[PDB]
């Protein structure tokens, strides 16, 4: 019951999927061959981790996940890698020719050739569910598959599963690790097309993750491996309420009620702490008060923006590990006093709090210190619109000259789709302004 | 998995084509017999991009050798790696083209084109996922310039959804005394601008000036020029041949490098250029005019897009800092209406003999200086209709020379347009 | 009250279905427009290439006409 199917699209989606599922396994005590000694109910069960893992009669715990990429090399490494036994081959779907960093090829030319197969494999997972809650879609904004195929899939999922919940983990592009000049195009196109088909979307600014790795972990030049291991911790904190259960645990759907005041305003800002090296964490007890304070330092945000220069519509705190309500309430009280957290006038100011007693886990060889307690803040702030504004500016500079537009037209798209998508974005930036205005 | 089909046409095309295969074969650890004796698995990771695998673990270049003159075939065949190539992939006539573009495009070459295509089809049919083709040729001759552009058009007819890439060698009075080279070049450019997705401009003028001024070679040979070409060709194809992220295939390169379909003529660059370094030094030189393989000054135009490729063991932190340094210090020479137009890749495998190198691929509006030079030499003869009878004798019309001249002038104007363009 | 309760739930059904419907139609329309546009782009490309072949025939025809004279 309350099963959740994960869909990982494109390189970024897949490789982040590798990090996440590796982390999930270590958190639940699941071996690379899928075995879980602590699980005494063989062949099935209705425990909390069963929302993310199905069970075979042989005792194998299988991720409720699909991996999709229009080229095989990234998923092939999953097929031959450390956790190859973890997945059934039909969960790992591949093409031959990728989208070449083109949204058009991902949504149309190449994507149409594999979409039916993907939906069939997703259906096979859905049929295993006694009470499917919804989907988690992992993808990049910039890639052709991450942008184009994801939009195609999201459209199709709304048709085949109605208003079943669909959550996104979207990788927002950064020049330090970008691989295409047209990522602003692919970004605006996929955001426009997916907007009405997504209920909630957590944006991950690669530059924000890049900086956190450089400043807080002293990684000279972060790799995708460095970025992904940090992202997985944030994804883990958000899904922990689904995979574990405790007295103080608060389901992600309850937070979602507070985080989305209007359908289009569904992009929460994530902030995670503590991100600290083993060297620095040694003989350093990070209190509930200290990590909660860190959530309001913009340097720790998943998206580069300034909430101090915006208004709050919601503030959620997702704690895990050695944390009790008393300390949390004290820490918040201190913050509400010291920090100026300004809400819009039409929402209450109380912070919604959740606590999972299971402490954070780290993967071997990682740079993150294993801490006794961590927190992820999910806030709805008008400041997130900054990320739209930056992308929209880059989009405009190129589109004014129609730079690279022929690559899209040549694959069947029209200029009208570009202007249509950009206008939706302009309306979205405007919506975020409007919600921040005081009432009459 | 993503196979490229190599084609080399004419004397020049085959010469640089041969050298290209010698160099990358060494990099990938292939011997002249086609056997693998290498030390790193990175060599064989993407070997199928350029090499077919045969019985007994033999690696055969997916290469097609073409010429209207049978002499070229023997020279290659009796070359160092001549025995590596597929015998049936040798396609040749007898009569030669004799520096006549019309002969290679309409007459002599048109007779031979079908037998070439048959070889192309057989190679392509066996491709798991053909990404496209790359041609090596000159624009000054008649076979490489004339039949090469014909082959492009015919191949594009049967594979219209595949990438067409070319390594075009531009003529210069400093290396060749044939006077109709501006005719052949202009007629070729007229074809390239319409039917290729990305063209590397190899300028003999630039190759000569480098060998004479920089390398200090009093009398540069064709072997001295090709040494540069092979080093360049090895560099710009590094991202294709080894496991990587940036521009790992021909289409992704084209998307990053070609903002407008006609403006696909690249200015390659290499560093270090030496004959008998730090990351800042490598970066300085690769953006230096003295290191460009096209006789153009990038400070006389603006970069639309740039692909930089660093090879060797170095600090990626240092590379990232320096590449940012160049763009900030030379921001005026990068168009502002294409954000983040400079992409950088780093391969751990250095080329033969070097500890670390840097390959540069630029789409600069300063490339017009190259086309302007040809246009000036072209018009000087066409205004008086000189040597025209050799072309019209093959059935051509004067209006076709007019159109080629006009289209080339248009290309220049279009580069000037986006050079003069601003954001605001 | 009972009638209103029925009217609410069947309105929810109607809106969910109308969403599914319009999404299905929007997509089929988009995939059809894209198909026609891409084919037209390819058709035009070949059309130009086939006129090059025709031109080439005229060149060889013109040579043959110049020869004997
Ligand atoms: C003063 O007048 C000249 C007289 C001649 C050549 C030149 C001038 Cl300016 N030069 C320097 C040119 O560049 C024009 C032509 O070049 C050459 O054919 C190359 C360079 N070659 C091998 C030689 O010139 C031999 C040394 S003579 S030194 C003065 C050329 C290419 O322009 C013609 C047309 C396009 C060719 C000629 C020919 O090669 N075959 C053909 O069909 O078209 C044809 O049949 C095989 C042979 C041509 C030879 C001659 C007409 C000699
Ligand atoms: N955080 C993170 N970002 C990634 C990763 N891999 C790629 N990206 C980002 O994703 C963007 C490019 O999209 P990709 O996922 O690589 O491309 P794709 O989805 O496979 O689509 P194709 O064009 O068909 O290859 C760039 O902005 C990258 O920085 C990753 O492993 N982690
Ligand atoms: N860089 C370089 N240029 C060459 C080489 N060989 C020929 N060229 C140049 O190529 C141009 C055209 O000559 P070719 O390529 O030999 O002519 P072709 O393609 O064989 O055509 P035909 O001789 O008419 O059959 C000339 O201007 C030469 O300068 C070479 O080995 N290296
Ligand atoms: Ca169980
Ligand atoms: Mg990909
Ligand atoms: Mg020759």
């Amino acid at each position: 019951m309350r099963e959740c199917i994960s869909i990982h699209v494109g390189q970024a989606g897949v490789q982040i999927g590798n990090a996440c599922w590796e982390l999930y396994c270590l958190e639940h005590g699941i071996q690379p061959d899928g075995q879980m000694p602590s699980d005494k109910t063989i062949g099935g069960g209705d425990d909390s981790f069963n929302t993310f893992f199905s069970e075979t009669g042989a005792g194998k715990h299988v991720p409720r996940a699909v991996f999709v990429d229009l080229e095989p090399t990234v998923i092939d490494e999953v097929r031959t890698g450390t956790y190859r036994q973890l997945f059934h081959p039909e969960q790992l779907i591949t093409g031959k020719e990728d989208a070449a960093n083109n949204y058009a090829r991902g949504h149309y030319t190449i994507g149409k050739e594999i979409i039916d197969l993907v939906l069939d494999r997703i259906r096979k997972l859905a049929d295993q569910c006694t009470g499917l809650q919804g989907f988690l879609v992992f993808h990049s904004f910039g890639g052709g598959t991450g942008s184009g195929f994801t939009s195609l899939l999201m459209e199709r999922l709304s048709v085949d599963y109605g208003k079943k919940s669909k959550l996104e983990f979207s990788i927002y592009p950064a020049p330090q690790v970008s691989t295409a000049v047209v990522e602003p195009y692919n970004s605006i196109l996929t955001t426009h097309t997916t907007l009405e088909h997504s209920d909630c979307a957590f944006m991950v600014d690669n530059e924000a993750i890049y900086d956190i790795c450089r400043r807080n972990l002293d990684i000279e030049r972060p790799t995708y491996t460095n970025l992904n291991r940090l992202i997985s911790q944030i994804v883990s904190s958000i899904t922990a309420s689904l995979r574990f259960d405790g007295a103080l645990n608060v389901d992600l759907t309850e937070f979602q009620t507070n985080l989305v005041p209007y359908p289009r305003i569904h992009f929460p800002l994530a902030t995670y702490a503590p991100v600290i090296s083993a060297e620095k964490a040694y003989h350093e007890q990070l209190s509930v008060a200290e990590i909660t304070n860190a959530c309001f330092e913009p340097a720790n945000q998943m998206v580069k923006c300034d909430p101090r220069h915006g208004k709050y519509m919601a503030c959620c705190l997702l704690y895990r590990g050695d944390v009790v309500p008393k300390d949390v309430n004290a820490a918040i009280a201190t913050i509400k006093t010291k920090r100026s957290i300004q809400f819009v006038d039409w929402c209450p100011t109380g912070f919604k709090v959740g606590i999972n007693y299971q402490p954070p886990t780290v993967v071997p060889g990682g740079d993150l210190a294993k801490v006794q307690r961590a927190v992820c803040m999910l806030s709805n702030t008008t400041a997130i619109a900054e990320a739209w504004a930056r992308l929209d500016h880059k989009f405009d500079l190129m589109y004014a000259k129609r730079a690279f537009v022929h690559w899209y037209v040549g694959e069947g798209m029209e200029e009208g789709e570009f202007s249509e998508a950009r206008e939706d974005m302009a309306a979205l930036e405007k919506d975020y302004e409007e919600v921040g205005v005081d009432s009459v | 998995m993503r196979e490229i089909v190599h084609i080399q046409a004419g004397q020049c095309g085959n010469q640089i084509g041969a050298k290209f295969w010698e160099v990358i074969s060494d990099e990938h650890g292939i011997d002249p017999t086609g056997s693998y004796h290498g030390d790193s698995d990175l060599q064989l990771e993407r070997i199928n991009v350029y090499y077919n695998e045969a019985t007994g673990n033999k690696y055969v270049p997916r290469a097609i050798l073409v010429d209207l003159e049978p002499g070229t075939m023997d020279s290659v065949r009796s070359g160092p790696f001549g025995q590596i190539f597929r015998p049936d992939n040798f396609v040749f006539g007898q009569s030669g083209a004799g520096n006549n573009w019309a002969k290679g495009h309409y007459t002599e070459g048109a007779e031979l084109v079908d037998s070439v295509l048959d070889v192309v089809r057989k190679e392509s049919e066996s491709c798991d996922c053909l990404q496209g083709f790359q041609l090596t040729h000159s624009l000054g001759g008649g076979t490489g310039s004339g039949m090469g552009t014909l082959l492009i058009s015919k191949i594009r007819e049967e594979y219209p959804d595949r990438i067409m890439n070319t390594f075009s060698v531009m003529p210069s009075p400093k290396v060749s005394d044939t006077v109709v080279e501006p005719y052949n070049a202009t007629l070729s450019v007229h074809q390239l601008v319409e039917n290729t997705d990305e063209t590397y401009c190899i300028d003999n003028e630039a190759l000569y000036d480098i060998c004479f001024r920089t390398l200090k070679l009093t009398t540069p040979t064709y072997g001295d020029l090709n040494h540069l070409v092979s080093a360049t060709m090895s560099g710009v194809t590094t991202c294709l041949r080894f496991p990587g992220q940036l521009n790992a295939d021909l289409r992704k390169l084209a998307v990053n490098m070609v903002p407008f379909p006609r403006l696909h003529f690249f200015m390659p660059g290499f560093a270090p250029l030496t004959s008998r370094l730090t990351v800042p030094e490598l970066t300085q030189q690769m953006f230096d005019s003295k290191n460009m393989m096209a006789a153009c000054d990038p400070r006389h135009g603006r970069y639309l897009t740039v692909a930089a490729i660093f090879r060797g063991r170095m600090s990626m932190k240092e590379v990232d800092e320096q590449m940012l340094n160049v763009q900030n210090k030379n921001s005026s020479y990068f168009v502002e209406w294409i954000p983040n137009n400079v992409k950088t890749a780093v391969c751990d495998i250095p080329p033969r003999g070097l500890k670390m190198s840097a390959t540069f691929i630029g789409n600069s509006t300063a490339i017009q200086e190259l086309f302007k030079r040809i246009s000036e030499q072209f018009t000087a003869m066409f205004r008086r209709k000189a040597f025209l009878h050799w072309y019209t004798g093959e059935g051509m019309d004067e209006m076709e020379f007019t159109e080629a001249e006009s289209n080339m002038n248009d290309l220049v104007s279009e580069y000037q347009q986006y050079q003069d363009a601003t954001a605001d | 009250k009972r009638e209103h309760e029925r009217e609410v739930i069947q309105k929810a059904i109607e809106e969910n279905n109308n969403f599914i419907k319009m999404a299905k139609e929007k997509l089929a329309q988009k995939m059809e427009s894209n198909k026609e546009n891409r084919e037209a782009h390819l058709a035009a490309m070949l059309e130009r290439l086939q006129e090059k072949d025709k031109h080439a025939e005229e060149v060889r025809k013109n040579k043959e006409l110049k020869e004997e004279a």
